């Protein structure tokens, strides 16, 4: 249980523990599921590079059981251990792991500053690789890397998380000096 | 070769994309005008009032 709790140096994001970003129900299916009890053991960001450049596939929880998908779980996995910016742009920028891209794309929407979502994730509509998503049912499904962007920017919930609150841009451009 | 059309099939997406952004920027961008048209209009006429009177 320990070492599922958050990191002892993590700050707050958006107001709260960064794990309960995700649903409750949602956090306890993924400490107990397989991929996390064998996979997601340690505290490091250096096991997010390494699991992170083994992702198959993105995507939320799927069947009537909730089971989490491994995407998901490095997700947690890196709210729990609150890595610095540098690494999850890194992980951003990176043109080799497109899974790896987005995994640092989602966690850049989920905790980053409305300003760093929008540097980091628009210059990534030019990305139309080919990806694989697992939806809710547990079904395969063909997506594009520009799609994920563009639903991380304008949906309410993205792998069965909801998407913290983002300003539009023209706010944000207006508020700027 | 085929992959040209995933380029193309990108391109599609994009402009929906351009389109969609374009709209609400414009919406959001005559709402500002007219919140500023008022303040404007307020404005004046706080300083027609004081040369008036």
């Amino acid at each position: 249980a320990m070492a599922n709790r958050t990191v002892k140096d993590a700050h707050s994001i958006h107001g709260t523990n960064p794990q309960y970003l995700v649903e409750k129900i949602i956090r306890t299916r993924i400490y107990e599921s397989k991929y996390w009890k064998e996979e997601c053991f340690g505290l490091t960001a250096e096991l997010v590079v390494d699991k992170a450049m083994e992702l198959r596939f993105v995507g939320g929880v799927y069947g009537g059981n909730i089971k989490p998908t491994p995407f998901l779980c490095l997700t947690l996995k890196m709210l729990q251990i609150q890595p610095e910016k540098d690494i999850i742009v890194e992980f951003i920028k990176n043109e080799d792991f497109k899974y790896v891209r987005m995994l640092g794309a989602l966690y850049m929407r989920l905790t980053g500053t409305a300003i760093d979502c929008y540097k980091y994730l628009e210059p990534l509509y030019n990305d139309y690789r080919k990806i694989k998503s697992q939806n809710r049912n547990g079904e395969f499904e063909l997506m594009h890397v520009d799609e994920f962007i563009d639903e991380l920017l304008h949906s309410e919930r993205v792998c069965d998380i909801i998407l913290p609150r983002l300003q539009k841009r023209y706010v944000l451009e207006e508020a700027e000096q | 070769e085929n992959d040209e059309e995933e380029y193309e099939a990108w391109k599609v997406r994009e402009l929906k994309r351009i389109k969609r952004d374009r709209e609400d920027r414009e919406a959001l961008e005559k709402e500002k005008a007219e919140i500023e048209r008022m303040r404007n209009l307020t404005e004046e006429e706080r300083r027609a009032e004081l040369r008036a009177n």
